[PDB]
């Protein structure tokens, strides 16, 4: 049964795709998933097995010469879907020791019948606008919460360094109180013993001064550090709304994707897939 | 803003003022006053408060006040604007100067041009920060000695470097327009008491030296004065500040090789060399304040527990799971399997569970890192998000492996990525500390565990070989095609297989080097210790293909060493100007601070000032993102302690683009409701200000050095139409003879879009010209000026004389026609060509690159018929992915109206010899670019930790390789490229 099918109705046959497109159905897969395209015009080979293998992925060339297929001389195998059938169930340590796996868990050109079943192109077609739309949509709400984001983390970074701004201006007025009260205390005792209290009347009034100039400045990093906690915040409402988005977005484009994979692989014109889009 | 809160400070101020003796007083001041005539004031005013006789004389006294930087700052320059003090808050401290003053003075003026204050890098506990700052001063001071091998000459060669091609070898083209290999040349004299010019028209080989155009300059005792004052005189650049100082052929200057393509004569200026000798800072150095078992000894596999994370934000409501996944990198691709954590709730990320990797520790690379993000989840169908992503050294810049308990705080994923790690991604813990914190434990082998030493590594080498042949016409056959595969066509096994059994005749072809690495087990140390003696002694390469091997896909050390030894002897100053956007953004992929490459571009840049402006230019137009802040920053400061003079220059044009940021964030967000005509008067009031005038006139251009911004014609400077306001300004070109040049000079200055995209797009078509040029094909193309300077802020240089294809439209023979007005008579011919051969190079340029559609106002024409394109803004297809197909664009499609003027006007626009000849421009200049395709695919590779959401992944490089038709043969590429124009033209390609 199996070995009697044709290569072109073989699943995990995909013909003409880049090794790009390849990539892109390999990654963050289990090791054994795989797929076979036609082999770079400019290079020796007829195709190329693609399989994944502790993370990455492995490029096997298929060779033919009379009517043989295989990885390298000598060539035994009577058909490719006759070699591929057969590393499905033997390890592919037979060939190299070092790369010990069977082909397990084939990339199906059939993935979307699964998704898709509806048979009418008009049908899928109209599904595929109503899956754009949609994708469209979020994609320009993730993009607007974006905007936000950024400009909510360069806002909150001004905020951070006026914080240490105003710390820095609180420690030179400290400071200032520091050094009038040791200027002072000799001053005020030369005119505590001569009854000056003329004198005393407007050097208190200056310190009196500086003490209600420094409750202005912590008052207003105390105003700035509310700010500063009600932004930070946001920002994190922010990125929980967009960690919301992010899934729905990966599966709307997916199931774009393979809605456009079904009208491709169906033929339908470049043109009317754009008026759709 | 010039103060804190409000953008621009209201005329009268007042100021606190805090005295020595502990009192304050309140000041009224004036925006523009200055601190001389503050303190005068102070000290008028003091004299009524109390213990003013404690007071000392004004010239005991200091100013000192807190910035919008979060710093202390003492203000010696007492003529300084109030509005240009940065203060804070408006009060100013009075006390007595103490310490060194002249360090104090540089490390402010460091400061002020790297972004940040100095002291931010003191208070770093990081050793491996402090030993780069202490380190890298070696290559500073070693710089400065190159600058003085033979002064003053030396001096001048640093400050004006020569601005000459990579070879002397002249393409046929340029030879051609040449009479038999002559230039005529004007050079100009002045007398200034008279104050006027002499010219002298000469007509001498172009590729004489200097000397040879100073012989007979004189002519226009026969021997004497070419004996005696030969070198005596220095040849100028008229409107520039380009002289020609080395010995090099005429022809080999870029000015002079510009000339003959244009068709434009050279005007030279003689001056004497002390003139500008003695002009000559001479700028002198200081050096600042600042000045156990083996790893494969561990018989044990490689284990890391994950603790906990102390939050992330996600609705509990929306998200089933998260998990932490972890990776063991070498590059970009994994050494084992990625192994996940168990799932947990949202509400609490807690794990404490030892992951388990399928590696050996002896096995672990030089390179290795740890990759590791948060994610989210949600028959089964689920999708996997990432929340948070973080890299980690295993080892430290000492080869220390890493060990105990650590915090790492994550980063927030870059737009667009939907990958679950980030390997690409910069490693260490953000600086945020406000920040979803992932907590670790390392094994601890009971010591400080070291990675072996090179000799070490050298005998396991052998070792691994004691556990002939010659090379085979078929394999030298195999390993040629192997060689010319591009670097993102992945090598099969058979290959690796094939690769690896014949590394000992690698070597023969010293190309293969990045095939061979791709074939090296990097999880196997055999394997490894066997590479590292090959590379040791491994020939030098092309530097275009050692670029190569400073992408993401070659961390180790060794390689890397070879790929920078490699442009230590064959990259000329000529190319490193030329590729330098790639170099320094190459050095967000390397793994610590201290590098060969590093030191590497920094040398070039204290040795060649040309190369150290745009050095200052690229790392500082990146301050502002924090994945780079520390490295950059460190850069920096080392760059300007040790340039020299040149950083009061850099000061002036950082000092003029913050006050246009200023006055454009203004415009965008106070003045968004105001019409035009008002926004413009704005503009001009906040123009004439002095403080403005005074920063805003005399700087030097920072798209081009030599370009000195005299004064302002305010008058015709305008806004643009655009949403984000772009400052359309004009200069005076201050040169006593800049008539022959420019007399003006216009800049667009952008603050809103990002111009990274613009300045690569800018940047490629430049080498793309470079290409054609020199095989033959006379494609001009317009690479105007363009360099981001900041986040989404940045300069385009204006060509004078432009329209866009709306202009000349505003019927479909209307450009045509328009094109013949300005080029009447027989001078007729030289437009059309001049049109159809820009039209052939940005028809292809554009395609290869997949940039933006092309619309009436995309693209631009001057007088003489060059054709050109702006705003470029997507590249590689943007458009794409959010749209569905997976199709090549033409961005630039030859509507009947370009086709007209290919035709000269004739009827069967598609079926003239000139269209036909025109379609073969295309061709040529198409297949001409293919065979440089590895050149460009290398230096987009550099690009892929930028940040630039255009080029996050190779998937998004995989463009070029699909429109330049990498995997087909050179016949089918052709006859791709025929079908995509056919496509596009609806058949009027006339195949
Ligand atoms: N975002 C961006 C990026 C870029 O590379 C170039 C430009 C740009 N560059 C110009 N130049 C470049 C050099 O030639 C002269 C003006 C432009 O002229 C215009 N006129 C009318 C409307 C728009 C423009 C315009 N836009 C804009």
């Amino acid at each position: 049964m199996n070995n009697n099918m044709s290569l072109q109705d073989a699943e995990w046959y995909w013909g003409d795709i880049s090794r790009e497109e390849v990539n892109e159905k390999l990654r963050d897969t289990a090791d054994g998933t795989f797929l076979v395209r036609d082999a770079s015009t400019k290079m020796h080979g007829d195709y190329t097995l693609t399989l994944r293998k502790g993370g990455n992925n492995k490029l096997i060339k298929i060779f033919h010469r009379d009517g043989k297929y295989g990885f390298s001389d000598p060539l035994t195998f009577s058909s490719v879907v006759e070699l591929i059938n057969h590393y499905r169930n033997e390890s592919l340590a037979q060939y190299n020791p070092k790369l010990d796996v069977k082909l397990l868990y084939p990339v199906s050109k059939y993935q979307q019948d699964q998704v898709v079943k509806e048979d009418n192109i008009e049908a899928v077609g109209k599904k595929l606008h109503e899956y754009n739309t949609q994708f469209q949509e979020k994609s320009r709400e993730y993009d607007r919460l974006y905007e936000e984001y950024t400009r909510t983390s360069q806002e909150i970074q001004m905020k951070r360094t006026a914080i240490e701004a105003f710390n820095e201006t609180i420690k030179i007025f400290e400071e200032q109180c520091q050094t009038q009260e040791r200027y002072s205390k000799e001053y005020i005792e030369k005119f505590k013993r001569e009854g000056n209290e003329k004198e005393i009347q407007r050097i208190m009034h200056n310190y009196d001064k500086l003490k209600s100039r420094i409750s202005e400045i912590i008052d207003s990093r105390r105003r700035l550090e509310e700010d500063l906690k009600k932004q930070a915040a946001e920002y994190r409402e922010i990125d929980k709304r967009m960690n919301s988005i992010k899934p729905d977005l990966i599966q709307l484009r997916k199931t774009r994707d393979q809605y456009l994979m079904w009208l491709t692989q169906k033929g339908v014109r470049q043109k009317k897939l754009n008026e759709w889009l | 803003g010039e103060l804190w809160g409000i953008h621009l400070m209201p005329p009268r101020i007042l100021v606190e003022c805090l005295l020595p003796n502990g009192m304050i007083v309140t000041l009224e001041c004036l925006r523009e006053a200055t601190l001389i005539t503050i303190k005068h004031e102070l000290f008028k005013e003091a004299r009524k408060y109390p213990l003013h006789q404690l007071l000392q004389d004004e010239s005991s006294y200091i100013f000192v006040s807190v910035t919008q930087e979060a710093e202390r700052e003492e203000f010696f320059d007492e003529t300084r604007r109030l509005c240009d003090l940065r203060l804070f808050q408006p009060f100013l401290k009075v006390i007595e100067p103490v310490g060194n003053r002249e360090e104090k003075i540089l490390n402010r003026e460091i400061g002020f041009a790297i972004g940040m204050p100095v002291c931010e890098f003191d208070m770093v506990k990081d050793p491996e920060v402090q030993d780069f700052r202490r380190n890298i001063l070696n290559v500073c001071k070693e710089a400065v000695d190159l600058r003085d091998l033979n002064s003053p000459h030396s001096r001048a060669m640093y400050v004006y470097p020569p601005n000459v091609e990579s070879s002397p070898e002249l393409p046929k083209h340029i030879y051609n327009k040449l009479d038999k290999g002559q230039i005529i040349v004007v050079i100009w004299v002045i007398v200034s008491p008279n104050n006027d010019k002499q010219k002298y028209t000469l007509k001498i080989n172009h590729d004489c030296v200097p000397e040879q155009v100073i012989a007979e300059a004189i002519r226009k005792q026969l021997k004497l004065c070419v004996l005696e004052y030969q070198g005596k005189y220095i040849l100028k650049v008229c409107g520039c500040d380009e002289y020609f100082l080395e010995k090099y052929p005429l022809s080999q200057y870029k000015y002079i090789r510009s000339c003959i393509m244009l068709g434009r004569m050279p005007n030279l200026m003689l001056m004497a060399k002390e003139s500008l000798y003695s002009q000559l800072p001479m700028d002198c150095f200081t050096m600042p304040s600042y000045s156990t078992k083996s790893l494969w000894v561990i018989n044990s596999a490689l284990r890391i527990k994950i603790l906990c994370a102390t939050y992330v934000n996600v609705n509990i409501r929306d998200i089933d799971k998260i998990y932490v996944r972890t990776g063991i990198y070498h590059g970009g691709e994994p050494l084992c399997d990625n192994v996940n954590t168990q799932r947990v709730p949202c509400s609490n990320p807690r794990w404490n569970e030892w992951l388990n990797y399928d590696i050996y520790i002896p096995d672990l690379p030089r390179a290795a890192r740890l990759c590791l993000s948060i994610c989210s989840v949600k028959g089964a169908k689920e999708e996997h998000c990432p929340l948070a992503w973080g890299n980690i050294n295993l080892f430290d810049y000492t080869d220390t492996l890493v060990s105990g308990k650590m915090a790492l705080n994550l980063w927030p994923v870059p737009h667009g990525l939907e990958d679950l790690l980030n390997p690409i991604g910069v490693t260490g813990s953000n600086p945020n500390k406000e920040t979803p914190c992932l907590e670790l434990e390392f094994d601890w082998f009971s010591s400080v565990v070291k990675f072996p030493d090179m000799s070490v590594i050298e005998e396991h080498a052998n070792w691994s070989v004691s556990r002939d042949n010659e090379l085979r016409e078929n394999d030298k056959e195999q390993l040629k095609a192997i060689s010319t595969r591009d670097p993102l066509s992945e090598i099969t096994e058979q290959e690796k297989d094939f690769l690896w059994s014949h590394r000992h005749y690698c070597v023969t072809i010293p190309e293969i080097l990045p095939k061979l690495l791709l074939s090296v087990k990097w999880n196997s140390r055999d394997e490894v210790a066997q590479m590292y003696c090959l590379v040791k002694d491994w020939p030098p390469i092309k530097p275009e293909q050692a670029m190569e091997l400073l992408d993401c896909n070659y961390p180790d050390p060794m390689v890397r060493g070879f790929a920078v030894r490699c442009l230590e002897k064959y990259l000329t100053d000529d190319k490193l100007s030329q590729y330098l956007i790639q170099l320094v953004q190459v050095l967000k992929y390397e793994q610590y601070l201290d590098n060969l490459l590093v030191r590497f571009l920094l040398k070039k840049a204290l040795t060649n000032q040309r190369i150290g402006h745009f050095f200052f230019w690229h790392l500082k137009s990146e301050m502002h993102n924090k994945t780079v802040s520390q490295r950059f920053g460190l850069l920096l400061e080392s760059y300007c302690r040790a340039c020299g003079m040149y950083l009061k220059h850099l000061n002036r044009q950082v000092e003029a683009m913050e006050k246009l940021i200023n006055l454009t964030d203004i415009l965008k967000q106070e003045k968004k409701d105001e019409t035009q005509k008002v926004q413009m008067k704005f503009l001009v009031e906040q123009m004439r200000r002095p403080d403005f005038m005074d920063a805003l006139q005399g700087f030097l251009s920072p798209l081009n050095p030599a370009h000195q911004l005299g004064n302002l014609r305010l008058e015709e400077c305008r806004i643009m139409s655009s949403a984000k306001r772009p400052l359309w300004l004009n200069w005076e070109n201050p040169d006593i003879m800049s008539e022959l040049l420019f007399q003006n000079n216009e800049i667009i200055f952008k603050n809103g879009d990002d111009l990274r995209q613009d300045m690569l797009t800018l940047q490629i078509i430049r080498i793309m010209e470079n290409i054609w040029q020199n095989q033959g094909l006379d494609l001009r193309m317009l690479p105007y000026g363009c360099l981001s300077i900041g986040d989404c802020v940045g300069l385009i240089e204006v060509v004078r004389n432009s329209h866009t294809i709306m202009q000349i439209q505003c019927n479909s023979h209307t450009l045509h026609q328009w094109l013949k007005d300005k080029n009447k008579g027989e001078i007729y011919d030289a437009a059309i060509d001049l049109f159809t051969r820009s039209c052939a190079g940005y028809c292809v340029a554009t395609f290869i690159l997949g940039i933006g559609d092309r619309h009436n106002s995309n693209i631009m024409v001057k007088d003489d018929g060059q054709l050109f394109h702006i705003d470029f803004g997507h590249f590689l297809d943007h458009k794409k992915k959010k749209f569905g197909y997976k199709r090549e664009r033409v961005p630039f499609v030859l509507t009947q109206d370009f086709l007209i003027v290919i035709s000269k006007g004739a009827q069967e626009c598609t079926k003239t010899r000139e269209f036909e000849r025109f379609q073969e421009m295309c061709y040529k200049a198409y297949l001409a670019i293919r065979q440089h395709a590895n050149l460009f695919i290398n230096l987009f590779s550099m690009m892929l930790g930028s940040g630039m959401p255009e080029l996050q992944s190779f998937d998004d490089i995989a463009y070029i390789r699909k429109t330049l038709a990498l995997d087909k043969t050179e016949q089918e590429a052709l006859e791709y490229f025929m079908k995509q124009m056919n496509d596009a033209h609806h058949g009027g390609w006339t195949t």
